[PDB]
């Protein structure tokens, strides 16, 4: 969705700058993290489908707006 | 037991939690007595004094990260017992069907916090008891269980 290409870089360690930051020094509560992602994801997939649907209707109608106008005059 | 409860000095010692020693002993004296069914009824009369403090130890544990070690209450043996004792004192009163309905309606904010404890801990002592105390209040036996169930699910995100 984001138009972002795959990120791997493969780090669990806290020593490094990126290590410290993308991986907490706090513990791991497996439930908490799962939840954080599930809810946002539900909104997002619903959102994308809508975007696509709305975009196709707007596009059809914009195209044929002018069509019917021209046709009224002929 | 009723008489000792009414007094100033024993409850004052119990109220303080910033000395581990004081609280630890006091919650245990109360709770040990609660095992025997008859006291549960008198202990509940003086509830409103000790009970916010019992809730304060439990909340205090949720906010301070387990990723560290402090010596006051973390994942070390002293803390583990403090949480346990508080929850055990609670669980005992809640076994009576009326008391449990009454607990939810008064202590609602403080009560919802139990869900949180289960999550942050790995300790099978702290967690079993949190879930259990909720289970008792959600029971068919308890008066107005339909109401309590709505309240828990909706606000507290129980489901």
């Amino acid at each position: 969705k984001h138009d972002i290409k795959l990120y791997e870089g493969d780090t669990d360690k806290y020593l490094d700058g990126s290590g410290e930051l993308y991986v907490p020094p706090s513990g791991s509560v497996i439930d908490d993290y799962v939840r954080n992602a599930s809810y946002l994801e539900e909104r997002l997939i619903q959102m994308e489908d809508a975007t696509d649907q709305i975009e196709v209707q707007k596009n059809d109608l914009e195209q044929y707006r002018f069509i019917l106008q021209s046709g009224d005059e002929f | 037991v009723e008489k000792l409860l009414k007094n100033n000095n024993l409850i004052n010692i119990l109220q303080n939690i910033e000395q581990m020693d004081t609280c630890y002993v006091c919650i245990r004296l109360l709770q040990e007595l609660a095992v025997i069914p008859e006291y549960r009824d008198v202990i509940w009369l003086h509830e409103k004094k000790f009970m916010p403090t019992l809730f304060k130890i439990l909340q205090r544990a949720t906010d301070s990260q387990l990723a560290t070690r402090i010596v006051a209450t973390n994942s070390n043996h002293l803390g583990i017992q403090l949480q346990y004792h508080s929850l055990l004192l609670i669980w005992l009163l809640t076994f009576n069907p009326v008391f449990a309905n009454e607990l939810v309606q008064k202590y609602l904010s403080d009560f919802l916090d139990l869900l949180k404890l289960v999550k942050i801990t790995i300790k099978e002592k702290v967690s079993r008891l949190c879930i259990s105390i909720i289970l008792q209040c959600c029971s068919t036996r308890v008066k107005q269980h339909k109401k309590v169930i709505k309240q828990l699910l909706l606000l507290g995100n129980a489901l």
